[PDB]
């Protein structure tokens, strides 16, 4: 809503309790030999293409 | 109990069964 | 909204040095219903603008020709 | 229940050097029948406390004393 970057940054970290990691990072974290494992079905079933 | 829920998430909850 | 915090910058340059030619071209700034702190920061910004302006002129006036054709006799 | 062996630390250093300052701040040592050597160790500890305080004060003055704009006009 306004063009100034510092207060944009400070409005994101203001003692943040919950820091949810993006799902893409959760995909690229684990290697292949458990990405096929059925424990990661919650990541697998949204990998379609 | 939340740690228990994490453990039950990260593993599974004829076929020739095998103990370890 | 806000800015960076101000850096230290100890002293007042116009308090100590009256011998630069930039002094009468500084004094025209005066407060009008303004607290003296932000008015002083306005003086500081005008002073740094003037010294940048003066050193800019000092650069461009010595670099039209740093050599010249006319100095061959002397 | 005890401490280290004491180091060598020889001589009455304050008496051989009356020229230094802070010795008027040293002479306020009352003796309520303290023996003749633990009083000397108390005096030594008070002396090194005083010279550390004097050195810290002179360092504080040497760090607040930076080249100012006022002193550079010479």
């Amino acid at each position: 809503n306004h063009m100034n970057v510092l207060v944009i940054v400070d409005e994101f970290y203001d003692n943040k309790y919950a820091a949810p990691v993006t799902d893409i990072a959760l995909k690229c974290g684990l290697p292949t030999e458990d990405f096929l494992h059925p424990s990661n079905y919650d990541l697998l079933r949204l990998e379609l293409h | 109990q939340q740690v228990n829920d994490y453990i039950k998430a990260k593993v599974g909850a004829q076929q020739a069964t095998c103990e370890i | 909204a806000r800015r960076l915090p101000k850096p230290t910058l100890q002293g007042r340059l116009e308090a100590d040095f009256p011998d630069s030619p930039l002094l009468p071209k500084f004094q025209e700034l005066n407060q009008n219903n303004l607290p003296n702190d932000v008015f002083r920061e306005a003086q500081r910004s005008y002073l740094v603008f003037l010294t940048s302006q003066f050193c800019y002129e000092e650069y461009v006036q010595r670099t039209f020709g740093v050599p010249r054709r006319q100095r061959a006799i002397d």
